[PDB]
């Protein structure tokens, strides 16, 4: 196992495409 | 810019449920200005940057997160930017002062080993201690689940703060397991 990190991209509900 | 509020989740067995409070225009506009008049509510803000989104914990009146989020930025506040009162990069970890309205964990003193994680779509996972720092997932879930929630709380059975999270453990996309601080970290990181 190795170790991810969980950010995400801006904003509350962060775009995704 | 600036870190900024743009939402929270509000704690209740322990329940939790996200509200949004900014949209992603007044978001990076707050980023710039430092200013956040909105009332700030609940244990866990939701917390932005212009570029990244992840999770802040409030435990004895100060909002924690992951240094890998917020670095050495400032949190925008009703009187303007607010400065971080601890920075410990080591440890990954960083504090503002927190925002009157929030609502402050107290630190777990039970040393119970049955511990719940909230995520950032305000899910409450069971966690089982490891050691210090890692918790295994009971039940594992992918990656992508997690996504977003650095710097949530582990609660303890009785909604006491045992630590933020910083990390997963994963094999193949699925996390198994969490690296966490610790809330002594804390306490070491202030006195
Ligand atoms: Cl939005
Ligand atoms: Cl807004
Ligand atoms: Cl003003
Ligand atoms: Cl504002
Ligand atoms: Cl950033
Ligand atoms: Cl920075
Ligand atoms: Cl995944
Ligand atoms: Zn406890």
């Amino acid at each position: 196992g190795r170790l991810v990190y969980l950010l995400d991209g801006p904003g509350y509900d962060p775009i995704h495409c | 810019g600036s870190v900024v509020i743009v939402g929270r989740i509000i704690l209740s067995p322990i329940t939790a449920y996200s509200q949004q409070t900014r949209g992603l225009l007044g978001c990076i506009i707050t980023s710039l200005t430092g200013r956040d008049r909105n009332q700030v509510e609940g244990e866990v803000q939701v917390v932005s940057t212009a570029t990244q989104s992840f999770l802040a914990t409030c435990v004895n009146g100060v909002c924690w997160t992951v240094y890998h989020g917020a670095g050495s930025k400032t949190l925008a506040g009703p009187k303007g930017p607010i400065t971080q009162m601890y920075t410990n990069v080591d440890q990954d970890l960083v504090g503002w002062q927190a925002p009157p309205g929030a609502r402050s964990l107290t630190p777990c003193t039970c040393g119970s080993s049955d511990l719940y994680l909230v995520t950032r779509h305000a899910d409450v996972i069971p966690v089982r201690r490891r050691g210090d720092s890692r918790g295994s997932l009971l039940s594992p879930r992918p990656v992508s689940y997690l996504k977003g929630s650095s710097g949530g709380p582990l609660l303890c059975p009785s909604g006491h703060a045992v630590g933020i999270f910083r990390a997963a453990v994963c094999t193949r996309g699925v996390a198994k397991a969490v690296d966490f601080v610790p809330v002594e970290s804390m306490e070491t990181t202030m006195r």
